[PDB]
């Protein structure tokens, strides 16, 4: 097996590809000779509001993110901070595309490219994600980078919220979380001890009991506490 | 009956005082709803309304 | 505008089913390139069709990751439209009055 | 062969073999199916689909559990070959058969903990398939019955009474326990359409957690205490329109 | 240690939209995976390693053949139920107001 991978490694350098400037160009043709990078912001910013459909203005959107991706990986092609360079053109993009829709398709349409390229460093992504002001809604609702991104105080918050409002069941342990549940739980008790006729209508009382407590989300462990207290009281005579 | 034995529970004890201050604190730490101290007048008021 | 949801999760029976297709035709090409009877020219022209279906995976990959985050932000919207937003839909409303009392 | 056709012909199989098996409905609830009503083949699983291949190279339990859960869905829609009444309870006697299935060939499986993720995840995919509040307070006695079956985590020897091998943040219910809080937080939601088989559906499901989980689990007592704000004993529709004005009498 | 307005409300939205698909997360990583091992070989860089998945093998590929049928058959039916179960709470919602 060891000699014949040899052979798919000659025959992929071979014949295959020629380095891509020609076949690969999105919108983008060279560095230097276009570069006009302040006035070439708003010529792609031109045609993108007069934009239609949806779908083609999101393969515009699409092979829009892909090539910078791609071009931050190789470096000092011109210049070393030219994560800045695109930090600033996207901020006026988000607030151009928040003014003729509501939505975030430009938030969007960044954490999808920035989670499925297969050549990007992930600490490089960080480092430019951190810098832009306008996009720190769309991190916190989706991908996983918000987590680096996180305050170690304000972690302490996530490890309480997580587990009280999507894990903790909703039920009420005591007599002042419902006066209102209890109360009427009570009063069905003193009725059902006063009545002449208690065997014939035993499935009435169950069937209004189970109506009180979900209506009201009582618990089942203190409700049983409450049915064996009251019932004590009227032990002499009702215990039948 | 069940949310007067809960004020006297709750301003003379404070024990159970202490537990009402993290379950107060966690859920918003920058609480606009303030219970932070005595109030010591209405400890000896609000304790004749129990 | 918005979307509903029967055609939300509708597209993405459809959506889900072109990024399939694509990833077949990928392990048809890499089964090619594995197995020990292979040839000179068989091995040639199947690598010739290798760097045209990487492209498109690759690319159809965050057509269904962005159409997963619109339907959660579309399904947290009908968890606020549950209520009573039907309950002042009915001309009935004498009837309703001396029911309950 | 195949694969998709592979799992059309096992469809198709256990059609065949759960069809024969004499029971009702009203005994299959409260009572367990027993393990010896089922060929030694089908608890071991050597089946009609799994001889005439030999391109089973993969997982073998991992694809049963695909097999178990396309069997369910395509048994709770088809109701129109004969009338609908006796059509409803031959989709929920195919869900029961097919249940406790899982929990007798449970020591021929390739791993003995390769069973309690599998049963939690055909049991979450009965409830959401069902499609009223009446229908479910039909079902709910089999989930009531069967509840020592729950608490046995990974584990094929029974927990003994009182014991539960469940902790609320690992695999089983992980997310389970949240996907079975949106359910109880939708049917909260509407305070006005709410019928009383919507308030014993919403009673029977929250005490099934309660049971389910040890009464010393941090997510079960209730440990940040909250006063309740929708404690309303009142109706809109007995409303109009609040009068304010009109101060006159006692 | 500070906690401002702003940055309370940054817990609070990433709790909201926090979801566990357990099926949707199991399909991306077949297509993470084969988008991988894939793109070494269009550069050339294959080697007895533990960094991609597998080298080249009629067996270890025929693996990751028959995952990525019984991957997509649970996401293709974990998507039928969650459009029947919306679909019978809406009228469920209209047989009650009806």
């Amino acid at each position: 097996m060891a000699e014949q991978t040899l052979l798919s490694k000659l025959n992929a350098l071979s014949q295959k590809v020629i380095p891509p400037a020609s076949p690969s160009q999105a919108s983008i043709l060279t560095e230097e000779v276009i570069r006009n990078w302040p006035e070439r912001s708003k010529t792609l910013c031109s045609d993108f509001t007069a934009l239609e459909s949806n779908d083609e203005k999101e393969d515009w959107l699409r092979t829009l993110f892909i090539e910078l991706f791609d071009f931050i990986n190789k470096n000092d092609e011109n210049s070393p901070l030219k994560l800045s360079d695109v930090a600033s053109f996207t901020n006026e993009l988000v607030n151009h595309e928040r003014q003729v829709s509501q939505a975030s398709i430009v938030g969007k349409m960044f954490i999808a490219v920035s989670s499925t390229v297969p050549n990007i460093n992930d600490l490089t992504t960080i480092s430019l994600c951190k810098l832009i002001p306008s996009l720190h809604e769309e991190l916190f609702k989706f991908s996983w980078i918000s987590s680096k991104l996180l305050n170690k105080e304000q972690t302490t918050l996530l490890r309480h919220l997580l587990k009280k409002s999507k894990y903790e069941l909703k039920k009420y342990n005591l007599l002042v979380e419902n006066s209102v549940g209890y109360g009427q739980l009570v009063a069905l008790l003193i009725l059902a001890y006063y009545d002449p006729d208690n065997f014939s209508k035993v499935s009435a009382y169950l069937k209004e009991i189970y109506h009180i407590m979900g209506k009201y989300s009582l618990d089942s462990i203190r409700t049983l506490d409450v049915i064996l207290n009251v019932s004590s009281q009227f032990i002499t005579e009702g215990y039948k | 009956c069940f949310t007067t034995n809960l004020i006297r529970n709750l301003i003379s004890s404070d024990e159970t005082r202490n537990f009402y201050k993290s379950c107060y604190l966690r859920e918003n730490p920058l609480s606009d709803i303030d219970f932070e101290n005595l109030d010591e007048v209405n400890k000896k008021r609000g304790l004749n309304l129990c | 505008e918005g979307r509903t949801y029967f055609e939300s999760l509708c597209e993405e029976e459809q959506s889900l089913q072109e990024s399939q297709t694509h990833l077949l035709n990928i392990l048809d090409i890499l089964s090619v390139l594995a197995d020990p009877r292979s040839s000179d020219d068989l091995l040639t022209e199947s690598l010739k069709k290798l760097p045209d279906l990487h492209r498109e995976l690759i690319n159809s990959s965050i057509r269904l990751r962005y159409d997963k985050y619109q339907t959660r932000e579309a399904q947290l919207l009908e968890d606020t439209k549950t209520g009573r937003d039907v309950a002042a839909g009915v001309q009935n409303p004498k009837s309703i009055s001396e029911y309950y009392s | 062969s195949n694969t998709e056709e592979l799992i059309q012909n096992s469809i198709g199989f256990l059609q065949k073999t759960f069809k024969a098996l004499p029971v009702s409905f009203d005994s299959i609830r409260h009572e367990p199916l027993p393990s010896s009503m089922l060929h030694a083949s089908v608890l071991n699983f050597e089946w009609e689909p799994l001889e005439k291949n030999i391109s089973a190279i993969h997982d073998r339990d991992s694809l049963i559990d695909i097999i178990l859960k396309r069997f369910i869905i395509d048994s709770m829609t088809n109701a129109i070959e004969d009338e609908e009444e006796n059509n409803l309870e031959k989709g929920l006697l195919n869900s029961c058969i097919g249940l406790d299935f899982v929990y007798n060939s449970r020591f021929n499986r390739s791993n003995p903990a390769s069973w309690g993720n599998t049963f939690f995840e055909l049991f979450s995919t009965i409830i959401d398939l069902l499609n009223s509040p009446s229908t479910f307070l039909k079902f709910w006695p089999y989930a009531e019955s069967r509840i020592e079956w729950f608490k046995m985590n990974t584990s094929v020897e029974p927990v003994s009474l009182g014991e539960s091998n469940l902790i609320s943040y690992k695999q089983p219910l992980y997310e389970k326990l949240r996907h079975w809080n949106d359910i109880l937080a939708k049917l909260e939601n509407n305070d006005i359409l709410n019928t009383v088989k919507h308030y014993n559906m919403k009673y029977k499901l929250e005490n099934f957690l309660s049971e389910l989980l040890p009464i010393n689990e941090e997510s079960n007592f209730n440990r940040s205490a909250s006063i309740s704000a929708l404690q309303e004993s009142d109706n809109e529709w007995n409303r109009s329109a609040r009068e304010r004005e009109s101060n006159r009498s006692s | 240690m500070p906690l401002s307005q702003k940055q309370i409300d940054q817990v609070r939205t990433k709790v909201h939209y926090s979801e566990v698909d357990t099926p949707f997360n199991k399909y991306l990583d077949i297509l993470g995976k084969v988008t991988k091992l894939t793109g070494s070989i269009i550069n050339g860089t294959l080697s007895n390693d533990d960094s991609k998945i597998e080298k080249l093998t009629e067996q270890n590929i025929s693996q990751l053949k028959e995952s990525a049928h019984l991957r997509f058959l649970d996401l293709q039916s974990s998507i039928d139920t969650k459009k029947v179960a919306d679909e019978n709470w809406e009228t469920c919602q209209q047989e009650t107001l009806a």
